[PDB]
């Protein structure tokens, strides 16, 4: 028997089924270390203009 | 009194301007210290969204299974 395997029937992606479940983390790493607090929200006006030296509002 | 009258200002509104420009150089010079603080805090550890100069961005890192097993 065992017929040749036509072109191009030795590739074309494939599921294939296990005993043993996928794992997590299979690069063994530690957590995100912190997150940045986003600022948010409408902005209020700016308060009394430049606050520079002089030239108020 | 007729020059007080009709030439001058009153003392009431001296007097009103000048507790109203302390109270708004108060908030000027108490903004600005905190201004000065937070941003030497601010540089000293980073917290704040001022300081971040640009890291590594990933969104154009892909993974996706190699060629070679071992990456």
């Amino acid at each position: 028997g065992w017929v040749r395997p036509d072109l191009g029937e030795l590739s074309k992606v494939t599921k294939v089924k296990t005993d043993r479940p996928l794992p997590e983390n299979p690069y063994h790493s530690r957590a995100r270390p912190e997150p940045n607090p986003e600022v948010e929200g409408d902005l209020k006006p700016a308060r009394h203009g430049s606050r520079l030296f002089f030239w108020t509002m | 009194r007729w020059i007080a009258r009709t030439f001058f200002d009153a003392p009431e509104k001296n007097y009103e301007r000048t507790m109203a420009i302390l109270q708004i150089e108060s908030e000027k010079a108490e903004l600005r210290l905190k201004e000065l603080e937070v941003r030497r805090l601010m540089r000293a550890k980073g917290d704040g969204p001022w300081f971040q100069y640009p890291t590594i961005d990933k969104a154009l890192i892909d993974h996706s299974p190699k060629a070679t097993p071992d990456n």
